[PDB]
């Protein structure tokens, strides 16, 4: 028998978007959700597969390093990687593939070899994307409710609260997750953060983890110490730049960064940082929601305490947004699963860098500091006392609790499936 | 604008 010649691989991109919940993403590639089966069908220009003669050999990599050991390359044969025959037809091949439910996430070549007892001859099927997989029950970020998933994965329009505990207002917020070439955008976002240009092949494993990607995006957001979008201004002049009250949406800021070879965009604050990892990391199918939280402390000395001095200084703002992302949490003690605090907006350094979380939100609520990453500042953030050093006419400075601006109020993101404002101050705080 | 009470 003369050797197999492939003819093309059909990546079938209307049945594998359908099914892989990514059909926006599936317009010219194909873009899939780890630990599911997708399609392929091969074309053969002579003839057709024989089992009784073929054996073919699957190859898929990513990144620069790739390494059966990271789990960045894998080879499984036709019979956790796997590749099945379901269909056969002519000229044609009708494959199943699944992937691993843990697999590094991002671009993937795939590649087959095919021999009949000689020589291997070698062919690229393509290029697929792999990203997280919030149907599965199997991926960490498994989120049991559909009408969540639609909500915190799916939908690209949303509010984001702003104002003050006294006058709350909102933006509508177009994340734009699934417009065009924004996926391509947050697979550069990864590629140029400091531990890819560090260290390419662990990196690359490492995106496995919904922990470590949620980390990397809340570093990237901002331009402090990388190549990060975004440039935090907050004195009201914005005049060789964009004001950050004038952006309705995270498309602009990533294209604008990108189209600059990843220069810093001028200019974001807290809810714009946050909505652009909120685009981002729904992108890669981590479930997210934009989070704002009025009466937000900025404790500088880690002792739970937001102190004014005060005649006979730490701030509080009108408020702060950052995110929340859904997964599991294996790398700490069972039970710290659910949704995680993230935090792209610069404010205090995390081992050296601005970035911030994740943290279990349910670690904030019973106090559990300990708990990595970045619990105290998150939780000085939502539940710190706020007290006033008065220097008296006699010299002494009398230390206060001041009661009429408590920290932490109304804490809040948009309601599942509907325009309305959720409270969710019970999930960060116990009521007193 | 966020801003520091
Ligand atoms: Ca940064
Ligand atoms: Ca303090």
């Amino acid at each position: 028998a003369e050797e197999l010649v492939l003819e093309r691989c059909d990546l079938e991109l209307e049945t594998n978007g359908r099914d892989h919940h990514t059909a926006d993403l599936c317009r010219e590639k194909l873009v899939v959700r780890r630990g599911q089966p997708f399609w392929l069908t091969l074309h053969f220009e002579g003839r057709n597969y024989e089992a009784s003669v073929d054996s073919l050999t699957f190859s898929v990599v990513t990144g620069p390093a790739p390494s059966q050991e990271a789990g960045t390359k894998a080879r499984f044969p036709l019979r956790d990687w796997t590749a099945t025959v379901v269909d056969q037809q002519d000229c044609t091949l009708s494959l199943q593939l699944t992937t691993p439910a843990n697999a590094p996430i991002g671009l993937y070549r795939l590649s087959l070899e095919a021999s009949t007892g000689y020589q291997g001859s070698s062919f690229v099927l393509g290029h697929f994307i792999l990203l997280f997989n919030a149907w599965c029950p199997a991926d960490a970020v498994y989120l049991d409710s559909e009408e969540e998933r639609q909500e915190y994965v799916l939908t690209q329009q949303g509010f984001i609260y702003q104002g003050s505990a006294k006058f709350i207002k909102n933006i509508p917020w177009n994340f734009g997750q699934f417009e065009d070439g924004i996926l391509d955008i947050c697979l550069i976002l990864l590629d140029v953060n400091p531990k890819f240009l560090k260290n390419a092949g662990r990196d690359c494993s490492r995106r496995s983890s919904p922990v470590y990607v949620g980390r990397v995006v809340s570093g990237m957001v901002n331009c402090n110490d990388d190549q990060g979008v975004l440039l935090g201004r907050w004195d009201n002049n914005y005049g060789d730049g964009v004001s950050p009250m004038s952006w309705i949406g995270s498309v602009d800021i990533l294209r604008r960064w990108k189209n600059h070879g990843c220069q810093r965009v001028k200019y974001g604050q807290c809810w714009v940082f946050a909505a652009v990892a909120c685009t981002v990391l729904r992108c890669l199918g981590i479930p997210t929601r934009v989070v704002t939280n009025y009466n937000s402390a900025h404790d500088q000395n880690s002792n739970l305490l937001i102190e004014y001095f005060r005649n006979e200084s730490e701030m509080i703002w009108n408020f702060h947004c950052w995110v929340e992302s859904w997964m599991t949490r294996p790398d700490l003690q069972p039970g710290y699963e659910g949704w995680q605090a993230l935090d792209p907006t610069p404010q205090e350094k995390s081992e050296g860098t601005y970035c911030c979380g994740p943290v279990p939100v349910r670690a904030i609520k019973e106090g559990d500091l300990s708990t990595k990453y970045d619990a105290p500042f998150v939780f000085a953030e939502v539940n710190a006392d706020v007290v006033d050093w008065i220097q008296q006419d006699d010299g002494s400075v009398h230390k206060s609790i001041n009661r009429s601006l408590i920290v932490g109020l109304k804490i809040s993101t948009k309601s599942v499936g509907r325009d309305e404002r959720e409270d969710i101050t019970h999930t960060y705080k116990y009521p007193e | 604008p966020a801003x520091p009470f």
